[PDB]
């Protein structure tokens, strides 16, 4: 039957769930960035579009950092991003209320995959559309 | 409601003309027990702004992870927060003083008595201090619990009102701020001889100086003293 790209849980005859391919393809048109991992740290970069000259210089970031060592370059629907980095700041700050550790990054990579999934896995909640290249220093 | 278990002391606090200068013990008291010596009162929050809180001891903790999460929040998203906007110690003393409102008004509020400390990015000093219940007042001297009524005579001889702020420097404060702290431990039972003394200013920046104790202490007279009373001997 047709229809198998309306809805989110739905399954393609091969298995291949199709909210989700849609959202890797929109994706892809977004701004370029990339990360180096360096022997001691992560390098970030970014090469945020200048559209018409009326665009302030210097000013608008697309570098968003989370607690003090961990920092989130998205590319994509850049609000999505902002809500996922949004999401993924609050659950460092429980962390460190909690636990009084900073989260080490494996464990941020944990919780924005879980937060990630939550929303392909209903037909109330459209999937991200947001690729970061969220990295680090800990101390391991 | 709630009983503190292990006290806090007096924290002593007066500005001068180019900054505020602070100053607290190193001692957590319980009851009568003087169990912890390397308990910190000052928590540097910024470099222009230092916090003197005094109270329950889980509660200086949870204040202090309090103000590093406000940092936190304030690092976000904010390419000045190192120069231009900074947390000035009027924001950090009313987001303070409005937390321990709610927690008051609800009915479970935390024993403590907060003072903060810092130089306003125009160059004023901030100077204020804040209770559990609530109660907010900017003075040029400031002093908590048995400090309140014994550290006040001794600072506010040297600075007493506002014109006489820029007339004071920061070697006076510094010489009545340590003669203050002698006075207090003489006479105050939940003091120790180290305590921590930390200079703010607007021109040196954030001063704070770690195992400090109280010299120059006069003892001699006290073996010319004999009995309790009509005992001579």
């Amino acid at each position: 039957g047709t229809g198998y790209d309306l809805s989110n849980s739905v399954f393609s005859p091969d298995g291949r769930n199709f909210q989700v391919e849609y959202a890797v393809k929109a994706v892809e048109n977004g701004t370029t960035s990339i990360g180096i991992k360096c022997n001691d740290g992560v390098v970030f970069a970014v090469e945020k579009l200048i559209t018409s000259k009326l665009l302030v210089p210097q000013k608008n970031v697309k570098i968003q950092v989370v607690d003090r060592h961990i920092g989130c370059v998205y590319s994509g629907l850049i609000p999505d991003g902002r809500h996922l980095v949004n999401r993924g700041r609050e659950e460092a700050a429980s962390f460190k209320k909690l636990y009084k550790t900073p989260i080490p990054i494996p464990a941020f990579a944990d919780r924005l995959g879980q937060y990630v999934q939550a929303h392909t896995l209903y037909n109330s909640v459209r999937p991200f559309g947001v690729s970061t290249i969220f990295g680090g220093v800990d101390k391991n | 409601t709630q009983q503190p278990i292990v006290t806090g002391t007096s924290v002593i606090s007066m500005k001068y003309d180019n900054g505020v200068i602070i100053a607290a013990d190193n001692l957590g008291s319980y009851g009568s027990l003087l169990r912890f010596n390397g308990v910190e009162r000052l928590i540097p929050v910024g470099d222009n702004t230092v916090v003197g809180i005094s109270g329950d001891i889980s509660d200086m903790q949870h204040i202090e992870r309090l103000l590093k999460d406000l940092v936190t929040e304030n690092a976000y998203d904010n390419p000045l927060a190192d120069a231009e906007e900074a947390l000035e110690p009027s924001y950090i003393f009313e987001y303070l003083a409005t937390v321990m409102y709610q927690r008051r008004s609800k009915m479970n509020p935390l024993w403590n008595a907060i003072i903060v400390a810092g130089v306003q990015s125009n160059g004023d000093q901030f100077l204020r201090y804040v209770n559990l219940l609530g109660v907010t007042y900017s003075s040029p001297t400031l002093a908590t619990g048995f400090g309140a009524h014994m550290a006040n005579p001794l600072l506010r001889k040297v600075v007493d009102r506002e014109s006489d702020i820029p007339k004071t420097t920061v070697q006076v404060a510094e010489e009545a701020i340590v003669n203050a702290m002698r006075v207090l431990y003489y006479r105050d039972a939940r003091s120790s001889r180290n305590f921590s003394l930390a200079i703010i200013d607007k021109n040196t920046g954030l001063t704070f100086k770690k195992n400090l104790q109280v010299e120059n202490m006069k003892w001699d007279f006290a073996k010319d003293i004999k009995g309790y009373g009509t005992q001579k001997i």
